[PDB]
RNA sequence: AUUCAUAAUAACUUUUCGAAUCGCAUGGCCUUGUGCUGGCGAUGGUUCAUUCAAAUUUCUGCCCUAUCAACUUUCGAUGGUA
RNA sequence: GAAACUGCGAAUGGCUCAUUAAAUCAGUUAUCGUUUAUUUGAUAGUUCCUUACAUGGUAUAACUGUGGUAAUUCUAGA
């Protein structure tokens, strides 16, 4: 079969084809969410720890964590679910979805490494791919940079440098939740506007006992 | 970091022990660079002229600026060369960064705590969530009873557990229940529920009330109910803005009139020794500092509403303590007075709560007459508590007392129609009675 | 940021500090078919024909009843032109924002058929021009200060000999316009005069500069 | 599956109307909620409009009611003694309207003792209570009714069974043992 | 069908908008709002259809949304708004004010109509209840809630509202003598003296009515609607002033 | 015509709601703080009223068949109570 | 301003006449027997009540990247 191992501490991931039965039986009626030893798989892999992460057969049926079943169902799922997005709102399509015991008839297995081993994996531990995005929020901002109460974000938020032609050029993010001079302003008003509503009701309510006891009086 | 540390503390437990205190103690720590810094020289001047065009104001700037720093070029020499020194000042998280450490790796904690404890003992200022990363640390101790000073932290701990952020209130019960005994382990999960916001009226209704099934004990009463009595302490703290929050308190309050006498009094000595009346009653009436705060004002306020409460709900049955009640309300009732006639009118907000806290004490006196009276004594106390009647009353009763029956005066009519406290009547001049007159 | 990439769609927003930053003044700069400058039986009776066939508002109802009684033709204005003014004055200072494009572009006409014989009228016509300015920012209206400010510089256009001649006394009636804390007020109320200075020859451009630094001195404390 | 048109009935006249058209949902019913005494579980069913409805599968607590002073307390319920359609509901203990359960007398004994300065068994106009209830406080529980509608609420409120009231359910119980 | 109808034909549409049954298939279904679907005129019906301001949808779309008309003195820019009956529509680039009421033929007369007048609105109470917290409204025939009403403005009467303020200036009380306007049924559109009121508990009452030339019919009190007292209306009628003749 | 509208008391609730949102503007004040106030309108939100609807329902009215005269009721047919 | 999340619409329209003989439907009533998105009009200071409001928290999509299946508007792991 073939194993897409991932390394998510540096977020990198290959594939490697499997042939030995031997590795394969290490494998096999283990769940996913179980725990492998890498020792076990092969030598290359000493000392290293995987967690069975997921995989599809050799038809493309997903596995599905909850099925307790090395087979293959037919599941009537539902909106907030793996392996399933609805089309529609409130539809359940019943999809055929294959178990989560690990089985022969795997055609890929996903693992992702948990306790790295003793010896230096090719592309997976070796390199590294970055973040794609940085902060937004302002507490967010603050949280990445440590930043104290008292600094301000808007000299810390994370520019990007893109190039087109000849003009470099640099990009920056809106600060969502960020405290502004415009949000104190509606505050204010919000505040000032029901002080002025309950005044007119206290008016006018005034004003008709006002009436009402002229008339009892007359 | 901290993925690696947890693997080499091992290697070395004593100096990453110091430099966790180190960094603990350094942000109260005062830092100064108090550097040199050279007799002032008011060389300076309008140099060049003042445009409106963006970028030649600009440079224009640029040139006057660099024109300020030669012309005062020695201060500048010091601050250029302040500028290039650098920092020292360490960031102000530092404290936070060294606490998720020790979280990291408590037992090193456990073993020493010796520089530990001060800081609890001190109760912290600290930060919120400083506070409680340190008491998830407690948490995590494993051989807790044997720590350096067990009981004074077991007291701070059940202060703590009085405390009214119901987060703050479980990792309190985290650690007292790391403190290890059978009973509270019987009773583990019921307080837990009893914490838990939804299951919390039910679990009073289920195994609060006398001579039921899950009832606690009598051995386990008499062990558990100070835990169960600062839990219920938080709970009444809780304050009443919607419907839902003032049947919480309610509830606490209606649960209270079935546990027992000592209980009962010793809920209210919480309340009196969050409080203080050993000002006065070491000297006579009269005040030491004049801690007039919002602060104590409050404390007495939340003090005399818990205690109207009380009364409504054991309005016979309830124990009176000239220690823990009697006294405390007459401190509060005093201090109003005091503060009324102490400071002026611009403190809108002060004298407002001052005067309502001398509404809720007075009613809460006529009450507690009405509710107890007879039925125990008062000359021990009658000459203060006819002082904290007479001092301002008696001089504008006539004129102020007139529309409806006040509760002061309620007062003065439970004196009049019972005999044996006639001794207030007596106590004065009869200033009393001619007041009635 | 101003908007450069324009929206495919037809309708946009335009907040009005948008539309006044994007507005000039210059109608030689500008250009369309100009009714008064079409057709020549008199230039204000011209534009009073087809504002009367346009406009369909309360106050401009009013004058063109009165002044279509008394007008008709180039004697009649010239016999009658105090009253004519009085009215259109009045009702400019009535400050009505639907009938003001008919009555600036009548005042700017009346001015062009009344030219050097308009002078006597010219210093509280100006006087009623800036009060409507003003006023306008309170009510703020893009069109009114593009209808206002238009008159001002046809009124130039149509006196520019005379206004040459006695440049200054202008800048001294504009200078409230043109030191106005309002960057617009200061931006097209220079334009204006700009579209006048321009015109002046060198020597009473001479005298002018020399007053109006001398009053910069006076105003030194000002920078607007 | 569970509908309520009158469509699938014999007619008055006893004739059989043939079927008119599909079922509609908005004549529908659902599975009833046999509320039990346990600890509390309370499913929300989401009604027509927005609005929702609160069954409640398993109850314990419940708001009881004397009604004579007119006061209100939360109390436990022990489990049901009656019921007027099911002796069956009465072996199953499960709460619905209309049930005669024993409560827990602790907090309205609590409230009577600090409220008219006498204790119970073994102002006094006032003080004077009837012979029924009385005995019922002596052994500690009470007949109260169960006067709302779990499965539409989530919630056993009731009252505490007055004169008239309790005598006609104490000569039913007695009747029926 | 399974929910709200959004459409609406032509040969459908209520009789009174005098539509053409050739020039489409649709008519301009009223959106909800003020006054009942058949017994109210949308805004194109009016701009379009009446005034002939427009000449598409897509022209009475563009007045709209150029922020040109007021409905009772607020902007409305939706274009089947349904306007209805004792309204008040101002198009002020033309400087004019409409009150829309009956002619005699059934149909709505455009009434022009000037500032003094367009001023206020008459409404007919014809609700009466005591609110939260116990502050008395009334109801009256066109949504308009008002709060803190005369204490003798009784179910069926006229209360005269100014619009400025959305308030009450004053009220008209269902007795006999009175003016009366009349808004549905075969005679609507028809302005007389009300003469009996002959009340049925359980049933409708019915009124009778007598118009100027003393010719009497009867109506119910469903379509009778109050209007001033004797001789003096308190709005200007239109013209004819609802005399149905030979 | 009401146990109506509405109000009040005591409690209860895995408990709701009581604006952490967005656009254009940039005015008023001064203890000169990047302080205090403030304009037009977008969206949303509880409770009633209205509107567009909806669900059930009262009265009367259907073609051929008596060589179909008894029908419906366990298996709800008619009514009472919960 | 693509993508995607969120909101809304998708319950209308259009088509056919199989069923259905007090059913449908027609005229006529009732809701003091009920739900109602929307529209429209009104409508919510609770000052205090003992130990951040210059504005909390964690997720997830599109996206980057590794893959599976003969195949679909299939989709897994990071």
């Amino acid at each position: 079969m073939k194993l897409n191992i991932s390394y998510p501490v540096n977020g990198s991931q290959k594939t490697f084809e499997i042939d030995d039965e031997h590795r394969i039986r290490v494998f096999f009626d283990k769940r996913i969410g179980q725990e492998v030893d890498g020792e076990a798989v092969g030598d290359e892999f000493k000392g290293y720890v995987f967690k069975i992460s997921g995989g599809n057969d050799k038809q493309g049926f997903p596995m599905k964590q909850g099925v307790l079943l090395p087979t293959r169902i037919k599941l009537l799922l539902t909106k907030n679910v793996s392996c399933y997005r609805p089309r529609r709102d409130g539809e359940r399509k019943r999809k055929s979805v294959r178990g989560a015991i690990v089985g022969p008839d795997l055609a890929v297995l996903a693992l992702v490494i948990v306790k790295k081993g003793e010896q230096e994996l090719e592309g997976l531990t070796d390199t590294t791919v970055p973040k794609r995005l940085g902060p937004k929020r302002a507490n967010n901002i603050r949280k990445f940079f440590g930043l104290s109460k008292e600094d301000d974000v808007r000299d810390f938020v994370i520019r990007r440098e893109v190039t087109k032609g000849e003009k470099t050029y640099t990009k920056a993010p809106k600060i969502q939740r960020l405290v502004t001079p415009q949000r104190l302003q509606r505050k204010r008003h919000q505040r000032a506007l029901k002080v002025r509503n309950a005044q007119a009701q206290r008016e006018a309510a005034a004003e008709y006992a006002q009436l009402l006891a002229k008339r009892l009086s007359e | 970091v901290f993925d690696t540390l947890p693997n080499v503390y091992t290697k070395d437990e004593a100096l990453v022990w110091k430099l966790v205190l180190s960094f603990i103690k350094l942000p109260d720590e005062n830092q100064n660079l108090d550097y040199y810094q050279p007799l002032l020289e008011d060389g300076a001047n309008k140099v060049l002229w003042d445009s409106s065009v963006v970028r030649l104001r600009d440079t224009i700037d640029t040139f006057s600026h660099i024109w300020s720093k030669y012309s005062t070029q020695n201060t500048s020499i010091i601050s250029t060369t302040i500028e290039r020194r650098g920092n020292t000042t360490y960031p102000i998280l530092i404290r936070n960064q060294a606490l998720k450490v020790m979280l990291s790796i408590p037992q090193v904690a456990e073993n020493h705590f010796v520089d530990i404890a001060p800081f609890v003992y001190n109760d912290f200022s600290w930060t919120e969530v400083d506070r409680n990363v340190f008491l998830k640390t407690l948490s995590k101790f494993k051989n807790i009873k044997n720590v350096y000073s067990a009981t004074e932290l077991h007291d701070h701990l059940m202060v703590l557990l009085g405390s009214r952020n119901t987060d703050v209130q479980k990792l309190a019960l985290d650690a007292l229940l790391a403190y290890k005994n059978p009973t509270l382990n019987k009773y583990r999960d019921n307080l837990k529920n009893l914490l838990d916001d939804t299951l919390f009226k039910d679990e009073i209704t289920t195994f609060l009330t006398e001579n039921g099934s899950q009832s606690i004990k009598a051995e386990d009463e008499k062990v558990v109910m100070p835990y169960v009595l600062r839990i219920f302490f938080g709970r009444a703290q809780v304050p009443p803005t919607s419907g839902q929050k003032r049947s919480r308190k309610i509830a606490v309050i209606s649960v209270l009139p079935n546990f027992k006498k000592p209980y009962i009094n010793d809920f209210l000595s919480l309340a009196s020794e969050r409080l203080d009346y050993n000002y006065f009653f070491g000297n006579s009436h009269q005040i030491n500092s004049s801690k007039a705060t919002l602060k104590t004002i409050r404390r007495m306020t939340g003090f005399v509403n818990i205690v109207n409460s009380t009364l409504s709900v054991l309005r016979t049955n309830f124990p009176l303590h000239t220690n823990s009640v009697l006294q405390p309300l007459i401190y509060s009732i005093a201090m109003a007075y005091y503060v009324l006639d102490t400071e002026s009118t611009e403190e809108v907000h002060l004298r407002k709560m001052a005067s309502n806290l001398r509404q809720q004490g007075l009613k809460c006196l006529s009450s507690v007459f009405e509710f107890v009276g007879n039925t125990f004594d008062w000359s021990t106390s009658m000459e203060d508590i006819y002082a904290v009647v007479v001092k301002p009353r008696i001089s504008h009763f006539s004129d102020e007392n007139l529309q409806q029956p006040s509760s002061l005066l309620r007062l003065f009519l439970y004196w009049a129609h019972n005999p044996s406290l006639y001794q207030f009547l007596y106590y004065d001049e009869f200033a009393t009675a001619t007041a009635l007159m | 940021q101003r908007q450069t990439t324009k929206s495919s769609k037809r309708y946009r927003y335009s907040s009005f500090k948008a539309r006044i930053d994007d507005l000039k003044i210059e109608p030689a700069r500008n250009l369309e078919k100009r009714v008064h400058d079409y057709v020549e039986s008199s230039h204000f009776l011209a534009s009073f024909d087809q504002w009367k066939e346009i406009n369909l508002s309360a106050k401009f109802t009013e004058f063109a009843a009165e002044i279509e009684h008394d007008v008709q033709t180039l004697p009649q204005i010239l016999y009658h032109d105090k009253k004519i003014f009085n009215s259109l004055v009045s009702f400019i200072n009535f400050h009505d924002e639907f009938s003001l494009q008919p009555l600036l572009d009548l005042l700017a006409q009346f001015c062009h058929d009344l030219g050097p014989d308009f002078l006597k009228f010219y210093e509280e016509a100006i006087k009623t021009l800036i009060n409507l300015l003003d006023a306008a920012i309170e009510f703020e209206s893009s069109n009114v200060f593009e209808w206002g400010f238009n008159c001002l510089a046809y009124i130039f256009k149509y006196l520019s000999k005379f206004l040459v001649k006695k440049l200054v006394l202008t800048c001294d009636l504009l200078i409230p316009l043109l030191s106005h804390s309002k960057e617009y007020l200061s931006r097209f109320s220079a334009e204006a005069l700009s579209f006048l200075v321009r015109k002046c020859p060198v020597s009473n451009l001479r005298e002018f500069v020399r007053s109006v630094f001398e009053k910069l001195e006076g105003d030194d404390e000002q920078t607007n | 599956g569970i509908s309520r048109d009158s469509r699938h009935k014999r007619s008055a006249t006893g004739a059989k109307r043939a079927q008119f058209r599909k079922k509609r949902k908005f004549e529908l019913g659902r599975q009833p909620a046999n509320t039990k005494i346990g600890a509390k579980r309370i499913h929300s069913v989401r009604t027509r409009g927005g609005n929702k409805k609160y069954r409640a599968l398993r109850i314990e607590t419940g708001n009881f009611s004397w009604a004579s002073e007119g006061i209100s307390k939360k109390t436990r319920i022990a489990g049901v003694v009656y019921h007027p359609s099911n002796n069956e509901l009465v072996r199953t203990n499960t709460l619905t309207k209309a049930a005669i359960v024993q409560i827990d007398a602790t907090p309205f004994r609590q409230w009577f003792e600090a409220h008219y300065g006498q204790t119970l068994g073994k102002r006094a106009a006032s003080a004077k209570i009837e012979s029924s209830v009385e005995s019922q406080f002596s052994a500690g529980r009470l007949y109260a009714c169960i006067s709302s509608r779990p499965g539409q609420s989530g919630r056993c409120d009731g009252y505490i069974l007055e004169g008239e009231e309790l005598a006609f359910y104490l000569r039913r119980l007695t009747a029926k043992k | 069908a399974r929910g709200p109808k959004k459409h609406l034909k032509r040969l459908a549409a209520p009789h009174h908008w005098l539509l053409d049954k050739l020039s489409g298939c649709y008519a301009p279904r009223p959106s909800a709002g003020p006054h009942k679907l058949r017994e109210s005129l949308p805004l194109i019906v009016f701009l379009r259809n009446r005034l002939k301001y427009a000449l598409n949808g897509r022209e009475v779309k563009a007045i709209l949304m150029q922020r040109h008309v007021k409905v009772d003195g607020k902007v409305r820019t939706d274009t089947t708004y349904p306007a209805g009956f004792m309204d008040v529509i101002t198009l002020d680039a033309t400087n004019e004010n409409f009150r829309l009421v009956y002619d005699v033929k059934g149909r709505f007369a455009v009434h022009r109509i000037t500032d003094e007048e367009a001023s206020y609105k008459l409404g007919k109470v014809k609700k009466v209840q005591l609110g939260k917290k116990g502050v008395p409204y009334v109801v009256t025939h066109d949504g308009r809630t008002i709060r803190y009403p005369d204490p003798n403005i009784k179910v069926n009467d006229t209360v005269k509202i100014d619009l400025a303020s959305g308030k009450i200036t004053d009220f008209i009380k269902f007795d006999a003598g009175k003016l009366v306007y009349v808004t549905g049924g075969r005679n609507l559109g028809r302005i007389g003296t009300i003469v009996h009121k002959e009340r049925h508990d359980g049933g409708f009452d019915l009124v009778h009515i007598k118009d100027s030339l003393d010719n009497t019919f009867v109506t119910r009190l469903n379509n009778v609607f109050v209007i001033g007292e004797q001789g003096k209306p308190y709005i200007s009628l239109p013209k004819g002033k609802g005399i149905k003749l030979s």
